[PDB]
């Protein structure tokens, strides 16, 4: 059997989002690629380069919005610029969302060498695709 | 209708008579002449033709027609001519050589036919070095096989021709200048060391006596493009020889040249046996190559085309006049349809059809 | 040398070389005094056999063209 | 075939002309032209940059 | 066609089309196949024509 | 197979499709209507209207055929023919009148004369009864009789002949001493019959 | 701190390899020829010989650059084909799908 992020059957009780639901053959059918950038493309370069910016651009959000993350973020690199796309519940008060936009931006913008932006879209609670 | 079947047969068995009304007719070679002037020369799928038949029969074309009237007008005082046959595969560039090798022979010229010249620079087992020049090579059973094949065409005239100088073969034999032509002959089949000798002195002897108005000499070569070709033959070092090395292709091609008179040459090419030629090349400079071309030139080129729609209804009735067509619809207008497409109308290939069939 | 050479040019090649020389053996079997060279090489019959040559050469070779070098052969060896 | 004087010699006009080697190297001594044309395998930003 | 498909079963190919409709020595085909092997490109011919 | 099961087998009869309406058997003439509305098989490589398309002799062919070389098993049947058609003629003309007569210059006909005579009518098979197996006298069908002529033909020549000897020599002379009964493949075939005549106490088992 | 210890040293080795690089490119040239002499030929064996056994540019491995894994690693990634399919069967590869065909 397939073990592959494949959120397996319940009793029905289990929410999972539009992204979980989906099993890896339903990638480029279903949903698309949470990143977006022309590394893989034919005939580029820099794929590794991108993939280990994308690794720990994650693991960054993730620690620095501790509980805010409603869904995985979306990376889409343009130029060079970087624009981080983040569906964040809205557990914390407005003005320290403003702080850690404010300092996640200037963090990664000297330490990747290049324009980061954070785009945020506040939901009042996870979004529930079904219930398996 | 069998009314090519009429067209299919002449009468005419000596080679001079035929015309263009004989056109696509096929006459009868008489059968001491095919143990005598075709001891050798003819196509192997032909003999196989020869033999299940019973009788050998060779269309008149007009390709064999042009080249026959332009020995009937040979002018023997002017240099020879070089008359070459080219045509794509199966056309019938041999036959159509060996028609005049027939017309040649009955008129007691002095035939010096060469069946196959590619065989002369590929597959020796058997390669020594020549006494002559230390430089080229001597090739025992090639120039053998071709002296008894000589021997029996020309058996008329080996008596008669007698040679201008001294010829010592080896320490304890020579020959005296005067003996019979013959002489020479024996020799190179008794001792098959100087085989390779032997020829490049009947050559030589041919070359100078034809010029004293003694007989006259049609020089036909079939596969003339090997001469000024590649060779598949290599030196005790292992590497490749070249035409010029050896002793039987260096004779040769001096008969080939127009510094002589007192005959004619014939020459035909062929792409089936030559060496590092593509399959689909036919044409005179592609097989003969730079070398071969300046060497020749100037040749008339007699292209030999594919059966023409006079001449494949003959041969087609020709087929079906010995029972060979056996199969129930070949007589049909539907099955003649049918092998006009896939032979194409070419000669090699509707005799490969229908020797199935 | 000639082989190097990528345009053919008849005049001081194999082939004029082997022309002079028919005509030269063709003169002499008449019976004529020797003849001069430019002489033999000025006819008309050498200028055509000239122009199918270098066609074949240059242009390139196929029946038509060879049907031309033909004609000229004939022209120039005297052939019926 | 063999190269004639005019064949050798319009190459080694081409070659000084190019910028390629002009006189008759062996295979052998070709790699030394090999080595200072092309950028090391250490010298690469793939190699030398391997991990983050 | 004799050149370009030495072999016979290639040439009864081409030779399906019109022999069906006995319409062999009736029309003049000119053909342009890329791609595939010999046996291949007989059937291309033969469905194109 | 990329054909779906609706698509039809292609009828590649000349005369068929020319013959008049009326000539047709209204069952026939059912078909070519039916056909109309239907799929239809692509023809293969070797299905042509040709009247020179044998098809004993095309499936005798690519039985011989070794890792899809057909051309070379085509060849080898061509030089068998024209093996067994010269090998008449030879025979013809070397004959009197009163023999000439008989003898069969036509390979298309003693090839097929040979393989029928070869063809084994009834052959033993295994046949289950009380839970075990009897090996009983069977009556074999036409497509069995047919293949076995026809492999007991390929496997006496391509084995049973000397080193030197070509296929086209071997199965010449083999087609046509099994066009006078009296070959080995006819021996065969009378040692299948022998063993069934010694079992044809077995013969009630079958229950068909 | 790198993945492990043999991630460790294949760094070293990456670093002492750039270093004598130049060094061991004109050293090694003086080699491979035949237009110099062969006693020279012979010093210049030693030569090269003598430097450091890391700055040898044969003896690095690629490893995956999150796990140290020396062998099923894909080039162009730099990862191993257990941690490139995690990657990749999440959709965070950009462009990489399964093949269906
Ligand atoms: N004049 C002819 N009379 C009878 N049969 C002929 C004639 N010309 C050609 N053929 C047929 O064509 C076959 C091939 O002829 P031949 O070998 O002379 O052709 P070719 O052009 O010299 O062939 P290749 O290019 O293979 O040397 C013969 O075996 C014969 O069946
Ligand atoms: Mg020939
Ligand atoms: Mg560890
Ligand atoms: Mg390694």
């Amino acid at each position: 059997k397939n073990r592959a992020a494949r959120v397996r059957v319940a009793k029905g009780n289990k929410p999972v989002s539009y992204e979980e639901a989906h099993a890896p053959h339903y990638i480029a059918h279903r949903k698309g690629w949470l990143s977006l950038h022309t590394g893989n493309l034919d005939g580029e370069d820099h794929a590794a380069e991108r993939t280990l910016e994308d690794v720990f651009l994650r693991k960054f959000m993730m620690g620095t919005f501790p509980g805010c993350l409603a869904d995985q973020i979306v990376l889409k690199r343009r130029a060079n610029q970087v624009d981080i796309c983040a569906l964040v519940l809205r557990q914390l008060p407005a003005h320290k969302f403003y702080f850690l936009v404010g300092y996640s931006e200037t963090l990664l913008s000297h330490f990747y060498k290049c324009p980061v932006r954070l785009h945020l879209q506040t939901v009042p609670s996870k979004v529930v695709y079904k219930y398996i | 209708a069998e009314r090519p079947r009429t067209v299919s047969r002449t009468s005419d068995s000596d080679p001079a008579k035929h015309g263009e009304q004989h056109e696509g007719q096929h006459y009868s070679i008489p059968l001491q002449d095919l143990k005598t002037v075709f001891p050798h020369g003819l196509p192997p799928r032909y003999m196989m033709q020869v033999k299940t038949f019973g009788e050998a029969c060779l269309m008149v074309r007009k390709p064999a027609l042009e080249l026959l009237g332009y020995l009937k007008n040979t002018n023997f005082a002017h240099p020879a001519v070089r008359y070459l046959l080219y045509g794509e595969k199966g056309t019938g560039k041999t036959l159509s050589l060996c028609h005049a090798v027939h017309f040649c022979a009955r008129h007691d010229w002095l035939i010096l036919h060469i069946p196959d010249a590619h065989l002369w620079v590929k597959n020796c087992r058997e390669l020594l070095q020549s006494t002559h020049n230390k430089q080229r090579f001597d090739q025992p059973l090639e120039a053998s096989t071709w002296l008894k094949n000589f021997k029996t065409t020309n058996e008329r005239f080996l008596s008669q021709i007698k040679v201008q100088e001294k010829y010592v073969w080896n320490k304890r034999e020579s020959t005296e200048k005067g003996s019979p032509l013959g002489e020479v002959v024996e020799q190179g089949l008794t001792r098959v060391r100087n085989a390779t000798d032997a020829v490049g002195v009947v050559l030589k002897e041919l070359k100078a006596q034809s010029a004293l108005g003694l007989f006259h000499l049609l020089v036909a070569v079939d596969g003339v493009n090997a001469l000024w070709g590649r060779t598949t033959l290599k030196k005790e070092d292992r590497t490749l020889i070249a035409p010029e090395e050896l002793s039987l292709v260096h004779n040769l091609r001096k008969m080939v040249k127009n510094d002589w008179h007192g005959g004619a040459i014939v020459l035909s090419l062929s792409q089936t046996g030559s060496l590092f030629k593509s399959r689909t090349a036919y044409l005179p400079h592609e097989l003969l190559g730079k070398e071969g071309f300046n060497a020749l030139e100037p040749f008339l080129p007699i292209l030999i085309p594919n059966y023409n729609p006079k001449e494949f209804e003959s041969s087609f009735q020709y087929y079906l006049e010995n029972n060979w067509l056996q199969h129930e619809k070949a007589s049909t207008e539907e099955g003649r349809k049918e092998l006009r497409f896939l032979s194409n109308c070419n000669p090699e290939q509707l005799e490969r059809l229908c020797a199935s069939l | 040398t000639e082989e190097d050479m990528d345009e053919y040019v008849w005049a001081k090649s194999s082939s004029e070389n082997s022309v002079l020389q028919t005509l030269l053996q063709m003169r002499a079997a008449e019976s004529s005094v020797a003849p001069s060279r430019e002489e033999l090489l000025g006819t008309k019959e050498v200028e055509d056999y000239q122009k199918c040559v270098v066609r074949l050469k240059n242009e390139g070779e196929n029946e038509a063209s060879l049907a031309q070098y033909k004609e000229s052969v004939k022209r120039l060896l005297n052939l019926a | 075939s063999p190269l004639s004087e005019y064949a050798l010699r319009m190459s080694r006009l081409s070659a000084r002309i190019f910028g390629e080697v002009a006189r008759s190297t062996d295979s052998k001594s070709m790699k030394v032209v090999s080595l200072f044309s092309e950028q090391p395998l250490a010298k690469k930003k793939e190699t030398y940059d391997w991990y983050p | 066609y004799l050149i370009y498909f030495p072999i016979t079963q290639d040439r009864e190919q081409l030779m399906f089309p019109f022999h069906f409709l006995d319409r062999l020595e009736r029309h003049d085909v000119t053909c342009t196949v890329s791609g595939g092997g010999r046996s291949a490109q007989a059937g291309a011919i033969r469905l194109a024509m | 197979s990329r054909y779906a099961p609706e698509f039809r087998e292609p009828l590649i009869d000349k005369e068929y499709y020319r013959k008049p309406v009326a000539e047709l058997t209204e069952e026939e003439k059912y078909d070519q209507e039916l056909k109309k509305t239907q799929f239809i098989k692509a023809a293969a490589a070797t299905e042509t209207s040709s009247v020179f398309a044998d098809p004993v002799i095309s499936k005798f062919t690519n039985m011989m055929m070794k890792g899809g070389n057909k051309v070379l098993a085509r060849s080898l049947m061509a030089q068998t023919l024209e093996a067994v058609k010269r090998k008449q003629f030879e025979k013809y003309r070397a004959a009197s009148a009163e023999e000439q007569a008989t003898i069969e210059r036509n390979p298309y006909r003693i090839f097929h004369e040979a393989l029928k005579n070869c063809e084994p009518v009834i052959g033993l098979v295994p046949i289950l009864k009380g839970g075990h197996f009897y090996q009983v006298p069977v009556p074999l069908a036409d497509r069995r009789r047919r293949f076995l002529a026809m492999k007991w033909m390929i496997t006496e020549c391509r084995e049973n002949k000397p080193r030197r000897t070509l296929m086209p020599e071997k199965l010449s002379h083999e087609l046509l001493e099994a066009f006078h009964n009296r070959g080995p493949v006819i021996k065969r075939k009378h040692n299948m019959h022998k063993m069934a005549e010694a079992n044809r106490a077995l013969a009630h088992y079958r229950w068909w | 701190y790198y993945v492990d210890w043999r991630m460790l040293r294949d760094l070293k080795r990456r670093k002492m390899a750039y270093e004598y690089a130049d060094e061991r490119l004109r050293i090694n040239s003086l080699r491979k020829n035949t237009i110099l002499p062969k006693d020279l030929q012979e010093m210049a064996g030693d030569e090269i010989a003598a430097l450091p056994r890391d700055s040898c540019p044969v003896r690095i491995r690629n490893r995956c650059v999150m796990t140290s894994r020396p062998r099923g690693v894909k080039r162009r990634w730099r990862l191993s084909r257990i941690v490139f399919r995690h990657l990749a069967d999440h959709g965070l590869l950009s462009g990489v799908q399964r093949a269906i065909w």
